């Protein structure tokens, strides 16, 4: 947070 | 087509546990972490930790440490929120919910729990407090509302606005403090940055009348304002 992760 | 379907209302004697459920559908689950909110009636929401199941990254809020456990079955694409060693302060509304806001944001319908001292957590002294000056708000149908909530430290633009009708799962307004969320209508406009944030209602309609929360993102554990009940004059 804040950026979110890729899968 | 995307759904979160939470399990029923649960009553429940003081000191004993309960296991809460949300089944995902209509996504890939190992894409999304699932988190987890408790609201209290006519009180602010508080963030309880998310389960990532793809990569079985779980994050608590120090708060929720020793009261609520999450888990992940992927082979029914359900995630679980256990709470222990029940009392009357864990009498409140649950919800799950994919991801963080942006545009992946969902709710499941939420659960009741209600269960038949001073042995709850405590928020560090390090945690962002969100302040909405106004716990309720008076409007006419077609003036401008202005509904603000300030940080306690700089959270940049990492600020997301929920509306809340009663019965009703939160709905993302608008997020990255100024980016309207996709259906949202056009009237409905964020501003700001650092420690002051704004959600404006130009022409605010009928429809309109709920209560709103400011959510920062900037930093764990997620903290949401008080909210704001916005009403006839
Ligand atoms: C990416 O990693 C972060 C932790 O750094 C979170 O676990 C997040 O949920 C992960 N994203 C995916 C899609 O699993
Ligand atoms: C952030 O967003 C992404 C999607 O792009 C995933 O949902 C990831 O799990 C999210 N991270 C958290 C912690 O919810």
């Amino acid at each position: 947070a804040p950026g979110s992760t890729a899968p | 087509q995307v759904q979160l379907q939470q399990s029923d209302a649960e009553l429940v004697k003081p000191g004993a546990s309960v296991k809460i459920s949300c089944k995902a559908s209509g996504y890939i689950f190992a894409d999304h972490a699932i988190h987890w909110v408790k609201r209290k009636p006519e009180q602010g929401l508080e963030w309880i930790g998310y389960i990532s199941p793809g990569n079985d990254d779980i994050k608590y809020n120090e708060k929720f440490k020793g009261k609520a456990t999450l888990t992940a079955d992927k082979s029914s694409s359900t995630a679980y929120m256990q709470l222990n060693s029940l009392t009357s302060e864990d009498s409140a509304v649950y919800f799950c919910k994919r991801s963080l806001p942006g545009t992946f944001d969902y709710w499941g319908q939420g659960t009741t729990l209600t269960v038949s001292g001073g042995g709850g957590g405590s928020s560090g002294s390090s945690d962002v407090v969100m302040t909405q000056s106004h716990k309720f708000m008076s409007t006419s149908v077609g003036d401008r509302v202005s509904i603000t909530c300030k940080a306690s430290q700089d959270v940049g633009t990492a600020v997301a606005w929920y509306q809340q009708k009663p019965g009703q799962s939160p709905k993302l307004l608008i997020y990255w403090a100024s980016t309207r969320h996709t259906g949202v209508p056009d009237r409905f406009t964020g501003s700001g940055s650092g420690t002051d944030f704004t959600l404006t209602i130009s022409n605010v309609q009928s429809e309109d009348l709920a209560d709103y929360f400011c959510q920062q993102y900037s930093s764990y554990p997620l903290t949401f304002g008080g909210g704001t009940k916005l009403e006839m004059k």
